[PDB]
RNA sequence: CGGAGCCUCGGUUGGCCUCGGAUAGCCGGUCCCCCGCCGGGGUCCGGUGCGGAGAGCCCUUCGUCCCGGGAAACGGGGCGGCCGGAAAGGGGGCCGCCCUCUCGCCCGUCACGCACCGCACGUUCGUGGGGAACCUGGCGCUAAACCAUUCGUAGACGACC
RNA sequence: UGCGAGUGCCUAGUGGGCCACUUUUGGUAAGCAGAACUGGCGCUGCGGGAUGAACCGAACGCCGGGUUAAGGCGCCCGAU
């Protein structure tokens, strides 16, 4: 009846200062802000929803405009609770600052 | 989802690295108040550097070259833009979703303002050091409307302070309430306490 | 020689190769500051080469060993007479410190000396350090510190961990 | 006008560091921003303490600036700090906060549940209160 | 090196009496009463002995540059006090070698005309600091005499008129002309 | 002002409705006292690593069905009037209304529901913005601008009077 | 200590060089002219020095994961 993810935010690719590697987003997830917090998220899945202009065809419902695209979290980056992600096909660049939910069934509580 | 900040008692480029961040970031960030932003280094200096700046002007034809805004918002507005990319879209969007403001408008007196302590003057710089006052900067580099901010900001003033008294006054009432009707809810009391949120 | 970390105090020890000339030179020990036993030992060559006539590969190392502070729990004042190269000339100088340790002491003189000098421990020439009775001291930075009822507060907290409640709603207090 | 000072003796809370959440007594004042400091009492080892480290509370137990930890104790015992301290409404807060981050899924529902009539009834009662003030007002 | 504690005491006498809110001070004396602000100097008044008999100012944890300012605000209160119970009193020589310099007071001592200064016919206006009055002398032949409770505003005006009443374009070691702050002290000579 | 739908653009997935400020000091009451149009000051009482705490507060939604306790009764919900606003104007409070419920909230009793057979974009803001039409109704409205012509306070041509 | 060596034919291009640490001649000096040793650029991309032939690191088949060099970690801009 309410939420079941966290909430983040698409930052940015895994880059160099001149050198921009596609195939690992950053997330910054919101609350954990700190190397030692976020240990929870590792391993976790995480969705990239949108909405486009035609139908498609929905697990366990009637065809809709939305789709996404499904990643997982690897590992923590920085001293600042950032964390990186591997999506099965890398984000477009016009999801930079766009909301990411991370789920939290791939539990290990 | 919209985060609104006070100006007053801030420093200027201190305070505008954490809003260009957060604002790259996808938050609505509305800075307000900005005549009371300050500036460390003392006056003369910082009327100065201004100065020199406002020197900085195209030969061929100043109606092309760089804008010399006077308005303190507008100062402000120009350093969140040079921390951020303003010729990429992404900075543009950037630039887009801020909103900066002189005095407090009617969207948002009604509204708590927050406070960033990583870039507050009384935090950020020793007692003994100089500072100079953004709004004092601004009315004498050209700033056309100090006076008319004053009058409207101490009007709004006195609205708060009415306000304020009538919550104090309510609230006043809630606790004489709680401690009038504690025999009927000391059955919460004790659970609440329990667990640590009261007392 | 860099002054890397908390330093220690090492008693070092040896002596020239036995020669056909002399069948058992003298020991030679030494008091020296230094992050490791490595440092340790190239400081004692260099020191022992400049006052004596010996060198690493005419002499040896006889034993090399760490030296603990016999009163790791009281404070102490401790006199330093060092001898430094500023850009022209060099200079003797005597410090005063007050500290714990012996070589607590003579880290914060290395640090001392680099904040208000510009020199560096490879300038930097250490050679005394002796704790010093309480009404020997002669600067006032230490001297102001003996009064058995002592007492100061602690006028203008700053504000520490301002970036954990990065937007807060209250304005901090510095009054405590 | 200040009223907690630094001298032989006082205690202090240990806010963050390695013996975080600990009390401790002055003993002695090594330099401008270094203390040497021994809880006997509280499992803290004599050492050094920076001041930033601490933040002093309003009791004082008297010994010599160079007593030795069996007197540091004695004071400790006979001035009773332990119970005090418990007493004193900022450990009280301390402790109120440590046992709300303590609060598991089930008695957080409790405490849901609970405030909710809790509040309920305050705010009836109020506007009961409000109409009584329009009413005298009249 | 920063020096632990550095304090000084003032006494008060016991006809004025003196209250602290917070860093400003306001004395009360048979002459009237002032107000002063320190909150640019930081650093801790109090205000101690029953019957109010000193205050203490002092500061901890300071160096040398504003470890000078303490006895600067001892300084201050004297002379706060001395003004509030004896005030201040400057006395004002007009010197000239041929041009009469003639000096008339208007608006109850508060404005100051000055004519024929070195035989000039532009006439010199100075308005005199509030609570600050102006008088011709008696028994003196060219002579101002000024009244106020506070030193700071008696000096500033002294020194306005006096530097008013100056000489251009010449060899001023020569033109002694002008008006120039005789004597200072109090009004009752206690 | 008063219905079903269609196409297109997307983002989002509970709200905080406000003192002013100081920082070598603050906050909240009280008024015994003093002034002013309830406000300011004085005394006193309490908090201050802030608990009248943004480390915070409010709302918290599986639904329905019987019966009991507690809480409510002055309450819930739905029509006429009074005020509340200008810096970029307040869907708020109050007074009556014809009506209706002992239902809403907390503990219990009672059973019931597509129990879709381990599996993903679920759960909103949202009658969202925009564009076309199908529409049943009511209240109303039947304008200008430009060209052509004329003018010369204007003018290369446009423009302008 | 390390390593498989010896040997014969035919042979293209080249025969304008330039730079840097230490040595060094002329010159007041030069992004000047002339030498010695080693390494580079020319023939060479890549990370850092904002920008750059020769500077610091490191030399290159097409990729996934991990870790580092020099240099960095307020925002632009990855990281206190
Ligand atoms: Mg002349
Ligand atoms: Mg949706
Ligand atoms: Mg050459
Ligand atoms: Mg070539
Ligand atoms: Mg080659
Ligand atoms: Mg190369
Ligand atoms: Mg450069
Ligand atoms: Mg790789
Ligand atoms: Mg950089």
């Amino acid at each position: 009846s309410g939420r079941l993810w966290c909430k983040a935010i698409f930052a940015g690719y895994k880059r160099g200062l001149r050198n921009q590697r596609e195939h690992t987003a950053l997330l910054k997830i919101e609350g954990v802000y700190a190397r030692d917090e976020t240990e929870f998220y590792l391993g976790k899945r995480c969705a990239y929803v949108y909405k486009a202009k035609n139908n498609t065809v929905t697990p366990g419902g009637k065809p809709n405009k939305t789709r996404v695209i499904w990643g997982k979290v690897t590992r923590a980056h920085g001293n600042s609770g950032m964390v990186r992600a591997k999506f099965r096909s890398n984000l477009p660049a016009k999801a930079i600052g766009h909301r990411i939910r991370v789920m939290l069934y791939p539990s290990r509580i | 989802q919209v985060l609104v900040l006070d100006g007053r008692g801030h420093l200027l480029g201190r305070l505008a690295a954490i809003v260009a961040k957060q604002v790259l970031l996808g938050r609505k960030v509305v800075v307000v108040r900005c005549e009371g932003i300050n500036i460390s280094g003392n006056f003369y200096r910082n009327k100065l550097k201004y100065l020199a700046f406002l020197r900085k002007r195209m030969n061929t034809n100043p109606s092309r070259g760089p804008y010399h805004f006077r308005a303190p918002s507008r100062i402000f507005w120009r350093t969140v833009r040079g921390m951020l990319p303003h010729k990429t879209k992404r900075g543009q969007a950037a630039l887009d979703r801020l909103k900066v403001f002189d005095g407090i408008p009617p969207p948002y007196d009604k509204k708590k303002r927050m406070v960033v302590p990583a870039a507050l003057k009384v935090v950020r710089l020793k007692p003994t050091r100089k500072f100079a006052y953004l709004g004092r900067l601004a009315h004498e580099v050209g700033w056309k409307y100090q006076a008319v901010t004053a009058t409207l900001e101490e009007k709004r003033k006195e609205k708060a302070k009415i306000h304020y008294r009538k919550k104090k006054q309510l609230m006043r009432l809630r606790k004489q309430a709680e401690k009038n009707v504690e025999k009927k809810i000391s059955k919460f009391t004790d659970v609440l306490k329990t667990h640590g949120l009261l007392v | 020689m860099k002054a890397s970390g908390t330093l220690r105090e090492y008693k070092v020890v040896g002596r020239c190769l036995p020669t056909p000339k002399c069948r058992t030179p003298p020991l030679y020990r030494m008091r020296i500051f230094a992050p490791n036993h490595v440092v340790a030992k190239s400081r004692f060559w260099y020191f022992v080469s400049q006052l004596k006539k010996m060198k690493k590969s005419s002499g040896e190392i006889v034993y090399c060993g760490q030296v603990f502070e016999k009163s790791p729990l009281r404070v102490k004042n401790f006199g330093i007479w060092l001898r430094y190269d500023s850009r022209s000339g060099t200079h003797n100088m005597y410090r005063e410190y007050r500290d714990l340790t012996t070589a607590g002491a003579v880290t914060q003189c290395y640090r001392d000396m680099g904040a208000r000098h510009r020199a560096r421990a490879h300038s930097i020439q250490i050679m005394k350090v002796e704790e010093i009775a309480a009404s020997k001291c002669r600067r006032p930075a230490v001297k102001q510190f003996h009064d058995s009822k002592i007492k100061f507060p602690l006028p203008h907290r700053v504000l520490r961990r301002q970036h954990k409640p990065r937007f807060t709603t209250k304005r901090p207090n510095t009054f405590f | 006008v200040f009223r907690r000072f630094v001298e032989v003796g006082r205690v202090a809370y240990v806010s963050f560091g390695p013996h975080a959440g600990k009390l401790v007594a002055i003993v002695d004042v090594i330099d401008q921003n270094r203390a040497l400091v021994d809880g006997p009492c509280t499992r803290v080892r004599r050492q050094a303490m920076p001041f930033k480290c601490m933040q002093l509370t309003d009791f004082i137990l008297k010994f010599p600036h160079s007593a030795r930890q069996k007197y540091v104790r004695k004071a400790w015992e006979k001035a009773d700090i332990n119970t005090k301290w418990a007493a004193t409404r900022w450990a009280k807060k301390i402790e109120a906060r440590e046992r709300k981050a303590k609060m598991t899924d089930f008695d957080r529902y409790k405490v849901m549940k609970a405030k909710k009539m809790r509040n309920r009834i305050i705010k009836n009662e109020v506007k009961k209160l409000q109409r009584a003030a329009l009413l005298k007002a009249s | 090196m920063k020096t632990i504690l550095s304090n000084q005491t003032v006494d008060i006498p016991e006809n004025v009496d003196i209250s602290l809110k917070g860093r400003t001070v306001i004395v009360k004396g048979p002459r009237g009463t002032l107000r002063r602000d320190f909150n640019h100097i930081n650093v801790e008044l109090s205000l101690l002995g029953k019957k109010k008999k000193r205050l203490r100012v002092d500061k901890w944890w300071g160096n040398r540059k504003e470890l000078a300012t303490v006895r600067t605000i001892c300084s201050h209160v004297q002379n706060m006090i001395k003004g509030v119970t004896l005030g201040f009193r400057y006395k004002m020589r007009s010197v000239y070698a041929h041009f009469p310099i003639n000096v008339v007071i208007q608006e109850n001592g508060s404005l100051v005309e000055i004519r024929n200064f070195l035989g000039e016919k532009y006439i010199r206006r100075v308005r005199m600091r509030p609570g600050v009055a102006c008088s011709v002398s008696q028994a003196q032949k060219d002579e101002l005499v000024l009244e106020g409770n506070d030193i700071e505003l008696v000096s500033n005006s002294a020194a306005l008129i006096q530097q008013a009443t100056t000489v251009k374009n010449k060899d001023i070691r020569k033109f002694l002309d002008g008006i120039y702050v005789s004597e200072k002290g109090t009004v009752q000579q206690a």
